[PDB]
RNA sequence: GUGGGAGAGGGUGGUGGAAUUCCCGGAGUAGCGGUGAAAUGCGCAGAUACCGGGAGGAACGCCGAUGGCGAAGGCAGCCACCUGGUCCACCCGUGACGCUGAGGCGCGAAAGCGUGGGGAGCAAACCGGAUUAGAUACCCGGGUAGUCCACGCCCUAAACGAUGCGCGCUAGGUCUCUGGGUCUCCUGGGGGCCGAAGCUAACGCGUUAAGCGCGCCGCCUGGGGAGUACGGCCGCAAGGC
């Protein structure tokens, strides 16, 4: 699983400021975490579809936030991406 | 020929027949009767009367071995399970106890159609 | 790592010699798999509701270690290899849920 | 039927998760190794459900029976 | 976000006891079985019934329901690991980031197909017994594919609540599952029943709408011919759209 601690180090490394948790980056951050975990898992448990839908959704919500991002501040966006590993 | 004195009586009832087995305390059968044995063939083989007769036969035959007391053990719901348990009590043979040991799986093999339809 | 209550039921006909040997192996194992023994209890011989391995009884060992999840199965895997060892139930810990209180 | 005494009333406070407490678990088992219903165990949905999981562990360990023979018939 | 809760939600590994079949030994003898009756069939190469030992396959009794989880198909022995959804409280963060969704992609009971494995019980076909005017059936005795595992495929269904998804509004009573509270009951999420207003051809529905409204998708347009023909796309095929 993802440890409370593990999770926190994420929020820190992304929050727009002290006490920031739900900013459109932190979230895109948190999701990337869950995605890379799930993605991993399913790499091994190929027949575990019920889990895969959870992913198909996670990847969805992310793609949706990033969209919003690239529309209200193409910088934070263009900044978040390069900061993460989305794109190529 | 062995003088077993105290034994164990198995009553295997069923809708089609009632076979009775008398064994020693270890479980090795001494004697045995049944619908067939007693003379009834086919259908009446399993009536409760047949049961009665069969039950009694098992006792008598087992009496020679010197049998006097015995623990009855039942299996099956067949028509006739009771009479057997009755006769076996009124055969002199001291019926120490009675038990239901009818086996039942914890859901194992697909029963024959006649026994499914349970869904 | 997490708290797992370990259970073991081994042959009741053991001489002190043969016995200590097995317990020794239980440690050899538990230790080999990052298992810190928070505690233990040894009820010993108990009348089983049904015979196990033809034997009408069994000697019980109850622990409570704290170890890496990624192990446990291996732990029990190994912990079972022994012959005198008849059962191993590595249930995970859980704070009690009282009732009629 | 069921109107006996409620296998819970006649008992004190106890950890429903204790899978070694044969001396209490046993009480929840029928005349046979069958788990008693709520109308007899007097427990609640949640309670009864945790019991079950317990009595089942007890059975694997060997402290509780999976089945017993009926006496008298 | 933080703190909490329930669950047969999914995947992997391990494992428990009951029963069935088979083999081994013991003890034991003439039948067992099966039916409305019977018979085929099994049994003196010793069956059935009984005790002990083993092998193996598949399924999980009680708990258990008016129950729960899931988007659907569907999911219940137990343990660990891996993993999805969801609910309540706190009102802490972002600041309309929303809803629906043609195409697309994925999932999708059973049967069925391909390769390999497995095969205890069950059982299309089939081989027999019986019933019958006949009996290519219902009942009985056998039995192969299959039912099981893996990998790949098929993509159907009374795939049903025969009720597309989301949101707002419109009496209550009662039962229940799970959370929070000042825990006689209030408040939230889910499952039932009776019912206001209202709706409806009627039956019924009725805060879990089939009510009152708004958004978006899909679909219908008398019956037979016909889910057929042709064409196209998909499939190894069966065959699907
Ligand atoms: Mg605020
Ligand atoms: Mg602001
Ligand atoms: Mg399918
Ligand atoms: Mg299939
Ligand atoms: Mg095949
Ligand atoms: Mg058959
Ligand atoms: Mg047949
Ligand atoms: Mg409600
Ligand atoms: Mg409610
Ligand atoms: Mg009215
Ligand atoms: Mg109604
Ligand atoms: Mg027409
Ligand atoms: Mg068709
Ligand atoms: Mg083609």
């Amino acid at each position: 699983p993802i440890t409370k601690e593990e999770k926190q180090k994420v929020i820190q490394e992304f929050a727009r400021f002290p006490g920031d948790t739900g900013s459109t980056e932190v979230q895109v951050a948190l999701l990337t975490l869950r995605i890379n975990r799930l993605s991993e898992h399913l790499k091994v448990h190929k027949k575990d579809h019920h889990s895969h839908r959870g992913l198909l959704m996670m990847v969805g919500q992310r793609r949706r936030l990033l969209r919003y991002l690239q529309r209200e501040d193409p910088e934070r966006y263009r900044a978040l991406i390069e900061k993460l590993g989305i794109r190529g | 020929k062995r003088q077993v004195a105290s034994g164990r009586a198995y009553i295997h009832a069923s809708y089609n027949n009632t076979i009775v087995t008398i064994t020693d305390p270890d479980g090795n059968p001494i004697t045995w009767s049944s619908g067939g044995v007693i003379g009834y063939k086919g259908s009446r083989k399993g009536t409760p009367y047949a049961a009665q007769l069969a039950a009694l036969d098992a006792a008598k035959k087992a009496m020679a071995y010197g049998m006097q007391s015995v623990d009855v053990i039942v299996r099956g719901t067949g028509a006739g399970r009771e009479q057997a348990i009755r006769a076996l009590q009124a055969s002199g043979l001291q019926v120490k106890s009675i038990v239901d040991d009818t086996p039942v799986p914890h859901n194992g093999c697909r029963p024959k159609k006649k026994f499914r339809k349970a869904s | 790592m997490r708290r797992y209550e370990v259970n073991i039921v081994l042959n009741p006909n053991l001489d002190q010699s043969q016995l200590a040997l097995e317990k020794e192996i239980i440690q050899r194992a538990l230790e080999n798999y990052g298992a810190r023994v928070e505690k233990v209890e040894e009820l010993g011989l108990r009348r089983l509701a049904y015979p196990i391995a033809k034997d009408p009884q069994g000697y019980f060992l109850w622990y409570q270690v704290e170890m890496p999840e990624d192990r446990v199965n291996d732990l029990a895997r190994e912990l079972r290899i022994r012959d005198n060892v008849r059962r191993v139930m590595v249930v995970k810990s859980q704070e009690p849920f009282l009732a009629n209180a | 039927p069921s109107r006996k005494a409620k296998v819970k009333a006649t008992l004190g406070e106890f950890d429903l998760r204790d899978y070694r407490n044969v001396e209490v678990l046993k009480r929840f088992l029928s005349e046979t190794g069958k788990i008693l219903p709520r109308r007899r165990t007097g427990l609640s949905g949640k309670e009864q459900r945790i019991l079950a999981k317990t009595i089942k562990r007890a059975r694997i360990l060997g402290l509780l029976p999976f089945t017993e023979k009926l006496v008298r018939k």
